[PDB]
RNA sequence: AGUGGAGCCUGCGGCUUAAUUUGACUCAACACGGGAAACCUCACCCGGCCCGGACACGGACAGGAUUGACAGAUUGAUAGCUCUUUCUCGAUUCCGUGGGUGGUGGUGCAUGGCCGUUGUUGGUGGAGCGAUUUGUCUGGUUAAUUCCGAUAACGAACGACUCUGGCAUGCUAUUCUUAGAGGGACAAGUGGCGUUCAGCCACCCGAGAUUGAGCUAACAGGUCUGUGAUGCCCUUAGAUGUCCGGGGCUGCACGCGCGCUACACUGACUGGCUCAGCGUGUCCUACGCCGGCAGGCGCGGGUAACCCGUUGAACCCCAUUCGUGAUGGGGAUCGGGGAUUGCAAUUAUUCCCC
């Protein structure tokens, strides 16, 4: 008969623990985000990790749905990973510098800067 | 020992007087009273002080309810709510004795009171994500089959549209967790439907207000197509056992049959699902139709106006139509198709071919009248076209044989002489199917000779002899001569006579001596299947004759096949002594042999 | 079957390097035998210069175990040491034999007096130094052969070094450190820069640089 | 609770003996050799019959070499392995002389046969010329290099293998020939059987749902008696020679130790009372008779949850006598009888009664 390696079955349950949301019904979909998510250079156990994501995940639709609730979390560390403010916190209006750093900036043909607040050490 | 002992009285004592009791309440008088105090003890013996024969008490709960749900339900929805709060518990081992009670429930039920018991709480918009009866879903899945349908469209199209414009709306909302929750949730509820069509009461009624929902599901919804056409085909199968349900299902099959046209014909798809919902689909449907749609697609098929894909879509609709037609059309579509069977292409030719078989396979009605209308024409075409049939067309086209072969008549015997060695080549075919299909016809032909004549014995002599020259000619030929014969050994066993087999034996010992790996191959399988097969008290006489065959093979070929040979030594010593066949062969063979004796020490 | 580890491994298995030179030229480190075995190969061959026991002291008492001393070498070419302790002496001769060819380096050669056909000397005096041990290798008129104690003189007729003169000094009754800087002298061979490499040296791809589309493949 | 103190018994030393057969000496020496030895079981002792190789040489034998043997007389033994009786047996020979000549020899060395599966320290990396070190650890935890974690260390031990074909009117110098690359097949889909999860079957589509190449050898996994013209030492100095009769293994001043019975009044004697379980049996016994009692006789069951056997147990309980002393406690050691077991009980086998 055929039975299933266990490279496949790792590569498909850490690409199941990624990218859940990605997946879908057909096989070839699935099959191609396989594809352009990770790094696998050879064709043929790439198939056969797509073929497993696929019967997986007809397997886990099947189960009452609990299993994807709780995937949540990923989501967030991942909005988190990739979240920016609406104003660059390096924008700033007003920017204390140092008599020496003026001096550096002013031979360094900066001379112009107007966001710049020279404070004198007190 | 209880359990088992509660389970013989609710299944022999109780379970045939449902009909004489009738439905119970909680005021019952007689002896539905007496049921009553039958699932009150049952129910109380569910508590937390049991804690052990939970799974012996889940499957008394099961078998009461597939003994007595229909007419005691009123009473058992305490029980059902009980139920559903024990599965709330942080680690409950019995989850699956659970579900298959809560599943024997709902199949004697039915899902509408259940779910007046134990409601979903999946209606629309919720506030949190970890729904506490997602279990419901599958067991109404797996479990549904005797209720009405229109439960099913007043309860589950307005919910579960719901969901899907909820899940689309949070789709574009940027939240990608929520919608592809619900939009499995949705999904889950439209995989009820197979169930709701296993054997409904109402189909003649509620049928009419799905129709245009399940063509507009099955046109601009792919991902619900599959697990629609199911439920169509799921209906079929089990549904059309009245007249007024199929009168109903014919009368929207005149509206469904375009749109599953026009479906499988789209260009890229779940194709071979439509095509099984489409042949079913024609099965249950008149058969003026079914000569319209017909004359449409042979007028496609012949319009060179049409592309390769789209010519070989219709002709996967004409192999669809081909078995529901009557004479006339067969007749026709049969006259057409003939000119196309020589086709360079491969894909016609398949499509041919596959046609030829479709409309030989009915044993019954136009298709047999055609076959006997035709027979003469049949075999003239099919042995003209077997010089130019394309390596695919090979696998549908011995089916078609297969198909003509089984009633055919005494006077025949040059078409299957004819057809004999295209069989073998086919034995040895590229394709497993096509293999399994030139077998499974050597096969017919074995059981068609066996009615030619009044001696069995004799007439497979003539059968035999018919293809012993096939062990003379070219290389590959002689391997597909000695497959024939190894997969003919094994069901007519005796039948050949044991001597007339011990000569092909000694024969396939020659043919051992080949170069070939193929042929070596072939004659160690027939080895084994004559081991296997002929007696050993004829096999004493030629154990010597061919050990010492095997036994001066080669180095190479000994290497190569060393697991055959040690299948063969396994089998030997298995079926004789084990030093008889120590001494009598040459040296290293003695080390294989050896090894076979601690599997005959250790398996025990 | 050899299923190489290391990109320089890939790139020998394949035939994108040509010569083991390439590998010395841009001073990558071999880190698999089996790039020595696929280059020189059976031109190689192998002397144990010593098998020594020693008893390795541990809780569960003294354990004998065999310490192996091997030089292999190509000969008008290559040299390795190595240097393994094991429990069998098959196995620490095996073993030596690896670290050996990991540690093979090419020698240069010279000549004495006027160019006149191959090299068969060391170009100049040169000196390594192990130990307290220092070996000074000199220049020598061609038929003279090697003139030195027994161990540099199979590391140095494995060097393919005809003929040179030995001086050492320090404890040479110690093998290792006699061997381990002969064998630091004749890699001071291309260690040394003399007036012939004067010459601005042009840069060419690195072996990694060149077949990177080869690599991302595998 | 005792042991060590006492009587008896057993073990080891020692002492005796013809022999008191034997390995082990503070756990693993000490009721271990199933070892509770009257014949065997014995390894010991005292005596007595018997014969103990091939080859070479010299004799006898067919004018019997030698084998077999009934009765009787002998020695400690029914010794035709001697005499009276010498009757048969047809070469299957036995009488001396010899010889590093030895063979049913002893022991060592070398290597192989019978069975299958395919806390220690390495491997690689870092440090040191090297012995070495790191891994194998601050802390907490654990029986523990265990676990959490830190961390120049990371990993470990004690035909389901690798490659690969069918079809490309696609890219490359390209639909008919090329040879590089890119596609395409993944059990993908369907229906059943299935712990409803591993899997199995069949089928549609598809060129392909499996067509070809490569992989006796290794073992420390177990364990055991074959090959050498093998080395030595022995061979009427039998590597325990067979058999026969009788002894001994028990002998006893004494040390070191396991045990049983006791020194009594919380007890000894006599009568009555009432309760088990693990196990056994073709020798376990039921019943009746003769018996003071050990035991005999005639009868049945049980090859066994059936018959022994409701296992009818003893301590214990209730009454009688004794009354603080070598006592009626304690029973050794002796003197007589009787009965079984066994060829045989004298050096008491055992049991019973004064």
């Amino acid at each position: 008969g055929r039975v299933r390696t266990k490279t496949v079955k790792k590569a498909a349950r850490v690409i199941i623990e990624k990218y859940y949301t990605r997946l879908g019904n057909d096989f070839h979909t699935n099959k191609r985000v396989c594809e352009e998510i990770a790094i696998i250079p050879s064709k043929k156990l790439r198939n056969k990790i797509a073929g497993y994501v696929t019967h997986l995940m007809k397997r886990i639709q099947r189960g009452p749905v609990r299993g994807i609730s709780i995937k949540l979390q990923e989501e967030e560390r991942e909005r988190r990973d990739n979240y920016v403010p609406e104003v660059s916190a390096l924008d700033q209006e007003i920017i204390e510098v140092d008599p020496d750093t003026k001096e550096m900036l002013k031979l360094l043909d900066f001379g112009s800067l107007s966001n710049l607040q020279v404070t004198q050490p007190t | 020992a209880a359990t088992q002992s509660l389970k013989e009285i609710l299944k022999e004592c109780v379970a045939p007087h449902m009909a004489d009791i009738g439905s119970v309440t909680s005021s019952a008088s007689g002896p539905a009273q007496s049921v009553a105090k039958m699932f009150r003890a049952v129910e109380e013996g569910l508590t937390y002080k049991f804690h052990a024969a939970w799974s012996s008490v889940l499957q008394l709960l099961c078998v009461f309810f597939e003994a007595c749900g229909r007419q005691a339900h009123p009473v058992m929805r305490k029980c059902l709510q009980s139920l559903c709060d024990l599965r709330l518990s942080p680690h409950f081992p019995h989850t699956a004795a659970l579900d298959q009670a809560v599943g024997a429930a709902v199949t004697s039920m039915g899902p509408e009171v259940v779910l007046q018991a134990v409601p979903l709480e999946i209606d629309g918009s919720e506030e949190t994500l970890d729904f506490p009866r997602s279990w419901l879903l599958p067991v109404i899945r797996d479990h549904v089959q005797e209720t009405r349908l229109g439960f099913f469209t007043t309860y589950f199209l307005p919910l579960a549209n719901t969901l899907k414009s909820k899940a689309m709306d949070l789709a574009q909302a940027g939240s990608t967790v929520e919608s592809k929750i619900y939009d499995t949730l949705q999904w889950q509820m439209w995989t009820l439907l197979p169930g709701f069509c296993t054997r409904p009461t109402d189909v003649a009624i509620s049928f009419k207000g799905l129709a245009r929902t399940l063509g507009m599901a099955i046109s601009e919804r792919p991902d619900l197509r599959v697990t629609v056409c199911q439920a169509l085909r799921t209906l079929i199968t089990k549904g059309c056992q009245a007249e007024a349900d199929r009168a109903e299902v014919s009368r929207f099959a005149k509206n469904f049959l375009p749109i599953l046209f026009n479906l499988y014909g789209q260009p890229v798809a779940p194709r071979r699902a439509v095509l099984e919902t489409i042949r079913t689909y024609l099965t249950i449907t008149d058969t003026q139709l079914v000569n319209s749609l017909l004359e449409k697609a042979s007028e496609k098929v012949l319009d060179p106006a049409s592309s390769d894909f789209t010519r070989l879509s219709v002709l996967d609709l004409v192999v669809a139509l081909a078995p529901c037609a009557d004479e006339a059309a067969i007749s026709k579509l049969y006259s057409t198709i003939r000119p196309y069977l020589e086709s360079k292409a491969h894909g016609v030719q398949k499509k041919a071919y596959r046609v030829l078989e479709e409309v030989c396979a009915s044993p019954q009605g136009p298709g047999a009248l055609f076959v006997q209308s035709h027979l003469e024409d049949l075999k003239k075409t099919l042995l003209d076209s077997l010089r130019s049939t394309s390596s695919p067309a090979k696998r549908p086209r011995l089916k078609c044989l297969l198909h003509i072969v089984r009633k055919l008549s005494a006077e025949h015997k040059e078409f299957i002489t004819a057809l004999i060695p295209e069989v073998i080549l086919c034995t040895k075919e590229v394709s497993v199917g096509a293999r399994k299909n030139a077998f499974a016809l050597l096969v017919e032909m074995g059981h068609a000779f066996l009615r030619f004549g009044s001696n069995q014995e004799e007439a497979l002599q003539c059968y035999l002899v018919l293809i012993y020259p096939g062990l003379v000619g070219a290389v590959t030929m002689v391997s597909c001569s000695i497959l024939a014969l190894t997969h003919l050994l094994f069901e007519f066993k005796g039948l050949m006579g044991t001597s007339t087999v011990e000569q092909l034996l000694e024969n396939v010992c020659l043919l051992l001596a080949s170069r070939t790996r193929d042929v070596v191959k072939s004659a160690l399988g027939f080895i084994k299947v004559a081991v296997t097969v002929m007696d050993v008290a004829h096999l004493a006489k030629h154990v010597q004759l061919v050990m010492e065959a095997i036994g001066k093979l080669s180095d190479d070929m000994r290497r190569h096949f060393r697991m055959k040979l040690r299948n063969l030594f396994t089998k030997f010593i298995r079926k004789f002594g084990f030093e008889l066949v120590k001494r009598l062969l040459p040296e290293e063979y003695h080390r294989v042999l050896v090894n076979i004796r601690k599997a005959e020490a250790r398996a025990k | 079957e050899w299923m190489p580890v290391t990109k320089l491994g890939r790139l020998v298995k394949d035939m994108k390097i040509k010569s083991l030179e390439e590998i010395y030229l841009f001073s990558l480190p071999i880190k698999e035998s089996e790039i020595i075995d696929f280059f020189l190969g059976a031109s190689l061959k192998d002397e144990v210069l010593k098998i020594m026991p020693v008893q390795k002291q541990t809780r569960a008492g003294q354990r004998t175990r065999f310490k192996a001393f091997v030089a292999i070498g190509d000969y008008n070419g290559h040299v390795g040491l190595g240097v393994k302790c094991s429990k069998e002496v098959a196995t620490a001769i095996r073993g030596a034999i690896i670290l050996a060819k990991l540690s093979i380096v090419p020698v240069r050669r010279g000549y004495w007096g006027n160019k006149i056909g191959k090299p068969h000397t060391v170009p100049c005096k040169v000196t390594g130094r192990c130990g307290s041990v220092l070996v000074r290798l000199i220049p020598a008129p061609r038929g003279t052969g090697i003139v030195s104690a027994p161990v540099p003189k199979k590391l140095l007729m494995m060097a393919g070094i005809d003929d040179c003169y030995t001086s050492a000094r320090g404890c040479t009754a110690t093998l290792g450190n006699f061997a381990k800087a002969t064998f630091d002298a004749i890699s001071k061979t291309y260690s040394y820069l003399t007036p012939d490499l004067w010459k601005e040296t042009v840069f060419t791809k690195s072996p990694y640089q060149e077949f990177t589309d080869h690599l991302v493949k595998t």
